């Protein structure tokens, strides 16, 4: 995360985190149940064999919430391309089930029509990750989260140099330094209503990060919700 | 307007049947006999921060 704030003591417990052989983080995931992971598709072009760890919030210290979890299942979209980038999502589905405890909880999976009219209808939502604080900085050893509003769709179509399709959503500044980055990819873009977050993107892409006149391409989720039931029931 | 005058007083998904108001909730919760909250039935219910 560009800008943005660290994630306080069991304020993001829906964020997942991909990591790879040398059990470093490349990619993060979203929880939706104590067996199942939301992430982008491009993230399994990102590492050979990964794993998934919860509960992380400083990628540094032996906090002692964090729980590692095998991959029993890989759910990617079969539409995926890198060369459009559209269908970037996938499910993952693990071996052993997640216990919520502080710092680990799913976020919600709310209603196709529901969601479109009242919660990407909000002015924000919100993206979080241990992804790169600056475009060229590292990736971060601290969970960041950062209030992103919503971009219209037209806005965003002119301001982006690829095709922004149905399955993509775009959240950001156009001038302010705030933004996803890379190492965020797969993360959760969550909307809350009274209380209550729900998933609604997925982070994917964008032309830099925090440019002027450029915003964050996200995975739209409530055009996957039945791809999504279809994959839980593995 | 319904749903569509403050999500028709529900807490979390609204539908408009009969012309009429109808709440529901994500997995995790039930709705309440008021018919318009929804209670978690765990200790961590989804979209919900832990502050504990
Ligand atoms: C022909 N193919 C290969 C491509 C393609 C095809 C079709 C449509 C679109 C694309 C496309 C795919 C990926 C990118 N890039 C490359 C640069 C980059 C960087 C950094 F740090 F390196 F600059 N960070 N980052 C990034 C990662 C996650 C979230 C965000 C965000 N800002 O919310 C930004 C990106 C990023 O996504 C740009 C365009």
């Amino acid at each position: 995360i560009v800008g943005g704030q660290e994630c306080k003591d069991g304020e993001c417990p829906w964020q997942a985190l991909l990591i790879n052989e040398e059990n470093e983080g490349f990619c993060g995931g979203t929880i939706l149940s104590e067996f199942y992971i939301l992430t982008a598709a491009h993230c399994l072009y990102q590492a050979k064999r990964f794993k998934v760890r919860v509960g992380d919030r400083n990628t540094e210290q032996e906090e002692g919430g964090e729980a590692v979890h095998e991959v029993e299942v890989v759910i990617k979209h079969n539409r995926f391309t890198k060369e459009t980038y559209d269908f970037d999502i996938a499910v993952l589905r693990l071996k052993t089930p997640i216990t919520f405890r502080m710092n680990v909880a799913p976020a919600c999976l709310p209603e196709r029509d529901w969601a479109e009219s009242t919660l990407m209808t909000q002015k924000t939502g919100i993206v979080s990750g241990f992804g790169r604080t600056h475009e060229k900085g590292r990736q971060s050893t601290r969970l960041k989260m950062l209030e992103v509003p919503y971009v219209d769709r037209n806005s965003c179509k002119l301001s982006s140099s690829f095709i922004i399709t149905q399955n993509m959503f775009c959240a950001g500044y156009d001038t302010k330094q705030e933004d996803a980055c890379q190492g965020d990819s797969g993360g959760p873009h969550v909307t809350r209503f009274k209380d209550t977050y729900f998933v609604t993107g997925i982070v994917s892409w964008g032309e830099g990060c925090a440019r002027k006149g450029k915003y964050g391409i996200y995975t739209k989720v409530t055009a996957f919700l039945k791809w999504i039931d279809r994959s839980m029931k593995t | 307007k319904l749903c569509s005058l403050d999500n028709g007083d529900c807490d979390q998904f609204c539908h408009e049947e009969q012309n009429s108001v109808v709440c529901s909730c994500a997995r995790g919760y039930t709705l309440a006999d008021n018919g318009k909250a929804c209670i978690p039935t765990g200790p961590y219910p989804c979209g919900k921060q832990t502050l504990e």
